[PDB]
């Protein structure tokens, strides 16, 4: 940067998709314990087509 | 069944029913023969020997064990192939298919010419004296123990040795221990529901289990997972 000789970096550049200074609460984070519940029902659902 | 067929020798009934002072006249010779139609009226198949003996087919006719009662299978010897009732009713006629079989007496009429097939059997377990050995199974007992009194009973009924009232009793007890034994030797144990479980949970049915002597029946249906 002109003024400050301090201001360097790396080529990495990104984001994390946080909320105030914690750790990123993903869309696939918010939509896995509802996968989990499906696939546990689509279990008993097997198991009863089964019998 | 739960429990296990231990074998016991037959006066082990005539120990149980002499106790009653009118039953004293009841003898080995009475007891073999009643033992044998409660046997077979109960018709209970863990009470017999299963036993497989191989033979020869001579032209659509083979000899057959001396001592078979019932059949549980009948499959081809070179390929494991199961037999079914027959059928037809010009089985070996000419005039001018799959295998199959039917056994009248001594004799077995498989619609096959000149083979050997396996009959998978049941027989009566013998004594040392060639004599039924019963299980010692105490409900098993008791009931055969009922049958014989009831029919005593009977009898001496007929003469008017006993009162209707006697007979009325005998005849109601020995109707509840008979069906306490049919219940005691046809609920399955344990492992027995666990072989009914894996034949009932089919996502694919299996429904071809007869051909192989039902070896793969109680086998569990495993499903990849993708």
């Amino acid at each position: 940067r002109l003024n400050n000789p301090s201001r360097c970096h790396f080529g990495i550049v990104g984001s994390i998709y946080n909320l105030n200074d914690s750790r990123p609460f993903s869309l696939v984070d918010m939509m896995k314990p509802y996968n989990y519940l499906y696939d546990a029902i689509h279990d008993r659902l097997n198991k009863a087509i089964a019998s | 069944m739960v429990n296990n067929i231990n074998w016991v020798k037959l006066p082990v009934i005539l120990d149980r029913l002499l106790r009653h002072p009118l039953l004293t006249d009841l003898n080995l010779e009475t007891a073999i023969q009643y033992t044998l139609d409660f046997i077979s009226a109960m018709g209970l198949p863990n009470v017999y020997v299963d036993k497989i003996e191989t033979i020869d087919i001579k032209e659509y006719r083979g000899e057959l064990p001396c001592d078979l009662i019932s059949i549980n299978q009948v499959r081809l010897h070179k390929n494991g192939i199961a037999l079914r009732a027959m059928t037809d009713n010009f089985n070996a006629y000419p005039t001018h298919g799959e295998p199959s079989f039917k056994t009248q007496g001594r004799v077995i009429f498989t619609s096959i010419k000149h083979e050997k097939v396996d009959i998978s059997y049941k027989a009566i377990m013998l004594d040392d004296e060639g004599l039924p050995l019963i299980p010692d199974n105490p409900i098993f007992l008791k009931t055969l123990e009922l049958y014989i009194k009831k029919e005593w009973f009977t009898i001496l009924f007929d003469m008017g040795k006993i009162s209707p009232a006697v007979l009325n009793n005998t005849q109601q007890e020995y109707a509840f221990k008979a069906g306490q034994c049919n219940n005691e030797f046809v609920i399955p144990s344990v492992s027995e529901m666990e072989a009914i479980t894996n034949m009932w949970n089919q996502l694919i049915p299996r429904v071809t289990e007869f051909r192989r002597g039902f070896k793969n029946l109680g086998d569990k249906e495993y499903i990849r997972v993708h």
